[PDB]
């Protein structure tokens, strides 16, 4: 529970980290200990190094139709403001 | 107008004819009718819309400067207007909206294109 944070923290802190350092951060002895996690984490990993090529979850389905609808929102917003023009009654 | 100056009696007007000497403007009551048919063909006035509309007047940005400046100018007019608050029209809180409200919409319609 500690390290998962650190995992994200490393994630954050490090795109790339030596599979050493992360383990060193994980207080692990085997890095395969680490390696599991990171790959459980599904972390890009080459030799000796945990990577984060994508440190985050970007995209992934929901949180849509709002907050990045370009005109849509805007148009909705238009539509809205037009309802601020329309509900104006 | 249309005159025809005399009656049968009237809607039955009556007297001046039999009393002779009928003269006046004496309009008739006009009307007319057509149809919803030509009405369309009429209101057809203003391929078409798509070619005619959105997209056909999406030209705005050409004027953004003005579109700004127009909006820009609104500002000044108002500090002015509001000020007088300190009588009759020109009133401190009048042209304000009618001014900053005319550049609001015309500026939103362009968003439809983008």
């Amino acid at each position: 529970a500690i390290r998962d944070e650190i995992a994200k923290n490393t994630e954050l802190s490090y795109d790339f980290l030596p599979l050493s350092n992360i383990k060193a951060l994980l207080f692990f002895n085997n890095e395969k200990e680490t390696e599991k996690f990171a790959l459980e984490r599904n972390w890009p990993i080459v030799n000796s190094k945990v990577y984060f090529n994508n440190q985050s979850k970007e995209k992934a389905d929901y949180e849509d139709e709002m907050m990045h609808e370009e005109d849509q929102k805007t148009n909705i917003i238009e539509k809205a403001m037009d309802y601020a023009i329309s509900i104006e009654n | 107008d249309a005159f025809r100056l005399i009656d049968t009696g009237a809607l039955i007007n009556i007297q001046a004819l039999i009393h002779g000497l009928n003269r006046h403007y004496y309009s008739l009551n006009i009307d007319y009718h057509k149809t919803a048919k030509e009405t369309k063909m009429l209101m057809n006035l203003h391929y078409e819309e798509k070619e005619e509309s959105n997209l056909a007047a999406t030209k705005s940005m050409v004027k953004i400067a003005e579109q700004y400046s127009k909006r820009i100018e609104e500002e000044k007019e108002l500090t002015e207007e509001e000020l007088k608050t300190r009588v009759g029209r020109q009133d401190p809180k009048k042209h304000l909206s009618e001014t900053a409200d005319e550049t609001l919409e015309n500026n939103i319609v362009s968003v439809l294109t983008a």
